[PDB]
């Protein structure tokens, strides 16, 4: 009546009335990720690997006007910039991902994180006849 | 008489992957008495932590500085990014070659790259959406988020495996295209040449054969790819990083069901059986036995990221010396006789690709160590010897066989004779 | 204006003796009542 | 726990002869069977073999 | 007495004997021909190459051949002989022992 | 204290390491400097000394 696998887990069970089979799954017990400034009325939330509508609904009673989903996670207090890029970014959540603090909207920014970029030149690429273009200084 | 080109992989170790463990949630679930008992060892969580956060540092200041070096000094055209085409001088380079800028769509990685992420299942993206596709579902029993709402989970790193992509890129195409930004400013095809020439090689062979030239290496890139089919050794040690993590999480997860030899393993039980006046000493004993293995953990995290910043040092220094640049060192980029060397992204670490001189005939000649001319002069050559034909004494190559006459470009002058060097009153020089 | 040739030394450890220790002979050789409570833990000694 | 303090010493004395193997490396490939033009690598100033 | 404790040490995996000759190999390629340790130039001619990096007139290294294989003779035995009074690097290598 | 002294051991021998490659093959004359002989070529190098 009990299902059981290598490592002493509990995955299935039999009831001894009115043949059901079922089975056993863990519950969510994580945290969450906050991203603080050096002054400010209220810090970013971060919950990774979870949709919007599973915190707003489940893990959390309270009602939030700021919400936006990423590729990280839920998003709470903050504004979608993704189109923007920095390149001096203090509050590094991973992936290229980025969050930037702007005094007066949340004034917290989700932007992306560019470190290095590569220094182009207007000159062509193609010979001119044997020819080529060089800036020589 | 008669050489070819060849070629090499090598894989390094650059990093590893990030894992964050939580005191409370890892000994204490969700019991309130639990807890009671924990804030005795307030100190000691404190101190886990910043453990954990400082290999996590480490890892991250790491990782910058393998995008630095590939992200030195390098020059691009405007036209340039614009999905250019490839095979410069008859050398196919599609294989080595992204996305020619950012007009692409999310993937932008070489198609010899993509060779080696679908081989590992547990990349960067692997534990994104193996965290995203357990939390309801279908099928929820997997290992890797069980180890998440029991206290351990691994975060992705600074950067995505798709900007580095796009930094080992950019060192490929600044040693291809003018302003040969790679290559101290040369061109591709006339460096190779300079390369062969340092090895003892002559100058006008190397012109008549540019055929055989780019035709080996466009043989042997296509020979490294489908050594990829196999178990190479590049890919059993990319395949071992991820082994090893995985069980160093799974036998920290199975210190939970040990008992510790105070009444069980499980703490539910305790509280069912046990009055709270003798439950105190249960539990007690558990939790002593739990923050000994994250002491023990913790520990080995800090002999074991000593070990990737010293592997990865290494290649710091190889990029910034055998892809960026020529340096003047011996057996140290590969084996002996080497050419060039070409840096690729690797899941967890570079691969590198090493072009060598292989010759394949061979012919015994006899050679002169030096001789000196009438009048107590003195030669010697440099990067050859002295071979003689037809009773007339020539220059010949270090490396490939190739009579020369003998001028005063490649031997040097002297003032006097050697003991050993043989006489010769025929030669004359100016 | 004279010169002559010199010599020197110098040692670089690259081995060292591998040691293998075991928990079966380390906590107790072969006390019965003692392995029945060391073999509890588990993993705890298969990572040394 | 005494033995756990071991392997802990043990993993931190085998990184340390791990470096000096590495450095013996270089000098059989760079001073001993090529003569490198780096200078105060492999004696001491002047150096020839 | 360690080892009945559990305590062992086991042997590495090539010998002192296969290491030795292994060192051997590569003093001989820069003596005799086809000379793979030097770059196919004699030993005798090396050090004159070498010793004219530094900066020196070939002519005196070219007259002065016999002092200079004297004065290797005399480094050899010197290194040799202080292997006996108190070496300085035999003295690091008990240290890895104790 | 024993592992304490080990460590204290090292930082020591790597002291004298740091202090060996400064003071390698280093000539100086009588006629010193440092208030004695400076400025040359006219850089001001007297912050560095
Ligand atoms: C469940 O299946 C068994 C199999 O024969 C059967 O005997 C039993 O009656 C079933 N349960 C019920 C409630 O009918
Ligand atoms: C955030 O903005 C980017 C660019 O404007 C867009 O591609 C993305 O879909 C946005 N995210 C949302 C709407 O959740
Ligand atoms: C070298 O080998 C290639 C292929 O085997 C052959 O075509 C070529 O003629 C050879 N060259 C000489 C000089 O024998
Ligand atoms: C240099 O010293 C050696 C040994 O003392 C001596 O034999 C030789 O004559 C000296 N040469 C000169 C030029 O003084
Ligand atoms: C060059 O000569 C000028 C004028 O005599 C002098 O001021 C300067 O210091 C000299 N530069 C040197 C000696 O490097």
């Amino acid at each position: 009546n009990l299902l059981y696998d290598s490592n002493g887990n509990i995955i299935g069970f039999k009831d001894f009335l009115t043949n059901k089979t079922y089975t056993i799954l863990p519950c969510y017990s994580g945290r969450v990720s906050a991203a603080f400034y050096q002054n400010s009325s209220s810090p970013a939330l971060l919950y990774r690997n979870l949709k919007c509508s599973y915190v707003l609904n489940n893990i959390s009673f309270i009602s939030q006007p700021f919400y936006f989903d990423s590729y990280l996670g839920c998003v709470l207090n903050a504004v979608n910039l993704t189109s923007y890029s920095v390149s001096s970014c203090d509050l590094r959540m991973g992936s290229g991902f980025c969050i930037d603090y702007a005094l007066p909207s949340s004034p917290y920014r989700f932007v992306t994180f560019e470190p290095f970029n590569v220094s182009f030149v207007n000159d062509s690429v193609e010979t001119v006849g044997g020819l080529f273009e060089i800036q020589i200084p | 008489t008669n050489f070819t080109i060849a070629g090499h992989e090598e894989f390094i170790q650059t990093s590893s992957p990030k894992v964050t463990i939580d005191c409370s949630a890892f000994v204490c679930s969700n019991y309130a008495a639990c807890h009671d008992l924990l804030s005795e060892y307030g100190t000691f969580c404190d101190n886990i932590n910043s453990i954990l956060n400082e290999v996590n540092d480490l890892l991250d200041i790491t990782q910058l500085q393998v995008a630095n070096a590939l992200m030195q000094g390098v020059t691009l055209s405007s036209n340039l990014n614009t999905n250019l085409h490839s095979d410069v001088d008859n050398i196919d380079f599609k294989s080595l070659l992204g996305c020619l800028g950012s007009q692409c769509g999310s993937s932008s990685r070489s198609p010899l790259e993509d060779l080696l992420f679908n081989k590992v299942k547990l990349s960067d993206v692997g534990f994104v959406e193996a965290y995203n596709n357990c939390t309801g579902g279908s099928e929820i029993r997997d290992l890797l988020c069980v180890q998440s709402f029991n206290g351990i989970k691994v975060l992705p790193p600074i950067l995505s495996e798709t900007q580095i992509s796009g930094y080992t890129t950019a060192a490929t195409v600044a040693a291809m295209f003018p302003p040969w930004s790679a290559a101290a400013g040369v061109p591709f095809p006339l460096n190779v040449q300079y390369r062969i020439n340092g090895l003892g090689v002559t100058m006008d062979v190397l012109n008549k054969n540019q055929k055989l030239i780019a035709n080996a290496f466009n043989k042997a890139l296509l020979s490294i790819q489908n050594g990829f089919t196999a178990t190479p050794s590049a890919l059993a040690k990319i395949q071992s990083v991820v082994n090893a993590n995985a069980q160093a999480l799974n036998s920290l997860l199975q210190q939970l069901f040990n008992k510790f030899g105070a009444i069980s393993s499980s703490l539910q039980e305790i509280l069912s059986r046990l009055d709270p006046p003798e439950a105190q000493v249960q539990i007690d004993r558990l939790i002593n036995g739990r923050l000994t293995a994250l002491n023990a953990y913790v520990s080995q995290q800090l002999s074991d990221i000593t070990l990737i910043k010293a592997g990865a040092s290494r290649a710091i220094e190889k990029v910034n010396e055998c892809v960026k640049s020529q340096s003047p060192r011996i057996n140290f980029c590969g084996n002996g006789n080497h050419i060039l060397s070409l840096v690729q992204n690797a899941p967890y670490g570079l691969l590198f690709i090493h072009f060598s001189y292989k010759p394949t005939s061979f012919k015994t000649v006899l050679v002169s160590p030096g001789l000196c001319l009438s009048g107590d002069r003195g030669i010697a050559p440099k990067q050859g010897y002295f071979i003689k034909q037809n009773d007339s004494w020539m220059f010949t190559g270090s490396s490939y066989y190739y009579p020369e006459p003998i001028s005063d470009k490649n031997v040097v002058f002297m003032n006097s004779c050697s003991v050993n060097f043989t006489k010769a009153p025929f030669i004359y020089l100016n």
